[PDB]
C-alpha cells in the first residue's frame, strides 16, 4: 500500500501529550509507517468483515470489530472506548473537530474508499471510528516515547526514543511484529 | 499554507529528491512567487472593476432606499412582481390577502435589522440591546476606494435616542501586494488596518459599556475595531481578533448589502 | 442557498406584512432582479480579465514547463531560493545532503499526478488504476473563452501504453447571464454543458469500463479518467435530481484544477498548501 502521510496531524497529537517536545523528521518517518501499516490492516480486515452483509457495507461497526482483531488486550478496549466517543460526539465546523479529533476524518474516508476491497458503501462514521483508532494509538506511542527522551534529559522524540517505548510495551510490540 | 516545511505533505518525497531535482524544485518555488506576483496585480484589477460597477449598482440601491423610507410608492410592474418566489397563484393570492393594507405603516419597518440579524455570521454580533437601535437604520452602503486601498460601510440611522450621528463608518485598509517575506502565502487582499467611528451616546444608553465600567458585548463595537500591531499586549489573538473585524465587513459588504431583500425575507440560508 | 417557497427562514413575518408593505417588498425584489443583471456584467468582465491575464501568466507556466520538462536549467537566482519555507538550523542545508545527484534522472518525474493527488478534491477521483497513467501526464493548462462562453482544461500525456492521444481535452461551456428559470439565484457564472473528450484506449486498458452479468452489460467504472466523459445536462438527456449534481461535481472539480492547482502546481507538488478537511 502507498504510505500516505500523517505528520501534521502526528505533530499535533504530540504537542498535545508533550508542549515541550519536538520530533525528528526520522522519528515522524517511523510514527507514519507504523499508522500506515495499521490502517492497512484495518482496513483489510473491514473488507473481509463487509462481504458477511447484504450490500458489503463497512460502517463503525465493521471498524470496531477489526480493532478487536488486531489491537491485543487492552489496546482493543481502550481505543474502542475512544473510538465509539469519536462517533458519538460527530454524530453528536470541520469533520474531525466535530468528532474531537486531530487525526483527519475526510482523507482516511478517502483511504477507506479505494483501499478497502468491498463493493459497497464507506460510511463516514466508519472514518470517524478509524481515524480515532489511529489517533489513540499515536498518542499512546507518543507519550511513551516522549516519556523515554526526557529520561535522557533531551527535548527531541528519536527513533530510539520510539523503538524503547514500544518495547517496552507488551501490546504495542505485539501489535507491530504481527504487522 | 504550511509553514513548518517537515510538515508538508509530501516532505519525504521531497528529501529523497536527488539534488539536481530538488534544484529544479527550487526553481519553480521562484517561478510561483513571480506568479502571485502577477495574480496580485489580477486581484487589483478586480478591485477597479467593483469601483467602476458602483455607479450601476448605486442606482438600484438608492431605489431599495426610498422604497424602504416610504419616500417613493411601488410601481405597478414592481408590485406584479412576486413576494416570494416558488409560490403558485393560489399562495400569492392567498398571501397577499393574510393582512389589509395599514397607511399608518410607512416603508418597510426593521428591513436593515432583519436582513442583518438573518445572516448567520452578523446574528451572532447583535446582542438583544441592540436591537431597538438597529431599528433606526435606514440604509447601509458600501464603497471602494483605489488610494488608499480598501472600502467603507456606512450605517445610516435616522434619528433617534441612542446616539446622534447620522452616520456610521467602518473603513478598511486593505493591501493587495504579496507579503515580501513570505510571497508564496499570499491569497488575495488582506487587512491592514480596521478604522471604526466614534459613536455620540446620549446620556445612559451606551451598550458597549457595562458597570461590572468594563466593555459589553455589543454589535457597536464593531466602531471600536481591534488595533493591529503599529497602534498596540497580546499579539497572535489581537490578529485574530482584526481577521474577524474584517470578515464580518466582508460579509455585509459583498453578501449582504448587495442581497439585502433576501435575507429580510429568509430566502437565502 | 437560494430558497424557493414557504421554506423562507422570515415566512411568518412576511405573511403577517400589511399589504402595502408586501407591496414594497415585491418592489424589492423587482429591485434585487435589476441588481444581479448587473451583477452578470460584472462577471462577464471578470471573465474578460482573466483572459487578458493568460498572456501575462504565460511566461511563469511555459518557464515551469519547461523546467518539469528538463529542457533547461535551473539558474543561480532559482537554485538560492528554498525548496521549502520555515526550516530551522542546519535544516535546509541537511535537506539539501539527503540525496546525491542523478543526472539520469531529467525534469520533474510524476510532477503532476502528484499536484493532482494531493489536493484532497482531485485525490478522491484518482483511483490506484489511474495513477500509473497520470504518470506520462507532461503539462496541464487552460485557457478561457468569451465566444461561446467558457474555459477548458487540457491534459497533455507523453507516448504511454495506455491510450494514443496528446492531449485531453476537457471544456465548460458557462452561462453568464441570470438563469430564466430562477433569476433571483443567480450567484455567478454556471455551467451550461460539460464536454469531455474520447479517448483511444489501448486494448485491455480501459480502466473507466466494465462488464457485469442472464444479460452482459457495460457499467461505469470509478476512474479519474471519467472527467473526460462528463454527464450530459437536461437538453442532451432521454436520475435528473443526481445526475445533476454529478455535473456540479464535475465543474468543482473543473474549477479547482483551473483556479486553484494550475497556478499553484508546485506548492501540491510539495504538499505546502494542506486543507483541515
Amino acid at each position: 500500500m502507498r504510505k500516505e502521510s500523517y505528520s501534521v496531524y502526528i505533530y499535533r497529537v504530540l504537542k498535545q501529550v508533550h508542549p515541550d517536545t519536538g520530533v525528528s523528521s526520522k522519528a515522524m518517518s517511523i510514527m507514519n509507517s507504523f499508522v500506515n501499516d495499521v490502517f492497512e490492516r484495518i482496513a483489510a480486515e473491514a473488507s473481509r468483515l463487509a462481504h458477511y452483509n447484504k450490500r458489503s457495507t463497512i460502517s463503525s461497526r465493521e471498524i470496531q470489530t477489526a480493532v478487536r482483531l488486531i489491537l491485543p488486550g487492552e489496546l482493543a478496549k481502550h481505543a474502542v472506548s475512544e473510538g465509539t466517543k469519536a462517533v458519538t460526539k460527530y454524530t453528536s465546523v470541520s469533520r474531525s473537530a466535530r468528532a474531537g479529533l486531530q487525526f483527519p476524518v475526510g482523507r482516511i474516508h478517502r483511504f477507506l474508499k479505494q483501499r478497502t476491497t468491498s463493493s459497497g458503501r464507506v460510511g463516514a462514521t466508519a472514518a470517524v471510528y478509524s481515524a480515532a483508532i489511529l489517533e489513540y494509538l499515536t498518542a499512546e506511542v507518543l507519550e511513551l516515547a516522549g516519556n523515554a527522551s526526557k529520561d535522557l534529559k533531551v527535548k527531541r522524540i528519536t527513533p530510539r526514543h520510539l523503538h524503547l517505548a514500544i518495547r517496552g510495551d507488551e501490546e504495542l510490540d505485539t501489535l507491530i511484529k504481527a504487522t | 499554507f504550511q509553514h513548518m516545511g517537515l510538515l508538508s505533505t509530501n516532505f519525504d518525497m521531497i528529501q529523497a529528491l536527488p539534488l539536481n531535482v530538488k534544484q529544479r524544485v527550487c526553481a519553480l518555488k521562484n517561478l510561483q512567487m513571480k506568479t502571485i506576483q502577477i495574480e496580485s496585480d489580477f486581484y487589483k484589477r478586480v478591485h477597479e472593476l467593483e469601483i467602476e460597477f458602483e455607479g450601476k449598482f448605486k442606482s438600484t440601491f438608492d431605489q431599495r432606499k426610498a422604497i424602504v423610507a416610504g419616500e417613493v410608492e411601488p410601481t405597478k410592474e414592481q408590485i406584479d412582481t412576486p413576494i416570494l418566489e416558488g409560490l403558485e397563484g393560489d399562495q400569492l393570492a392567498e398571501l397577499y390577502k393574510a393582512a389589509e393594507a395599514d397607511p399608518s405603516a410607512k416603508g418597510i419597518k426593521d428591513f436593515w435589522l432583519t436582513a442583518l440579524r438573518t445572516h448567520d455570521l452578523v446574528a451572532e454580533a447583535i446582542e438583544e440591546h441592540d436591537v431597538p437601535i438597529l431599528s433606526y437604520l435606514t440604509d447601509v452602503t458600501t464603497a471602494a476606494s483605489k488610494d488608499p486601498a480598501g472600502f467603507k460601510i456606512e450605517f445610516h440611522f435616522a434619528t433617534n435616542p441612542y446616539f446622534k450621528n447620522q452616520v456610521l463608518t467602518k473603513t478598511y485598509l486593505l493591501g493587495f501586494d504579496p507579503d515580501a517575506e513570505a510571497p508564496l502565502q499570499f491569497d488575495g487582499p488582506h487587512v491592514i488596518r480596521a478604522v471604526g467611528d466614534t459613536i455620540e451616546w446620549e446620556d445612559g444608553k451606551n451598550v458597549t459599556k457595562k458597570a461590572v465600567t468594563v466593555k459589553a458585548d455589543s454589535f457597536f463595537n464593531f466602531f471600536e475595531p481591534p488595533k493591529s500591531k503599529d497602534e498596540r499586549e497580546d499579539d497572535e489573538q489581537a490578529e485574530e481578533f482584526l481577521e474577524l473585524d474584517y470578515e464580518m465587513g466582508q460579509a455585509i459588504r459583498d453578501t449582504i448589502i448587495p442581497r439585502a431583500v433576501l435575507f429580510y425575507t429568509g430566502e437565502l440560508q
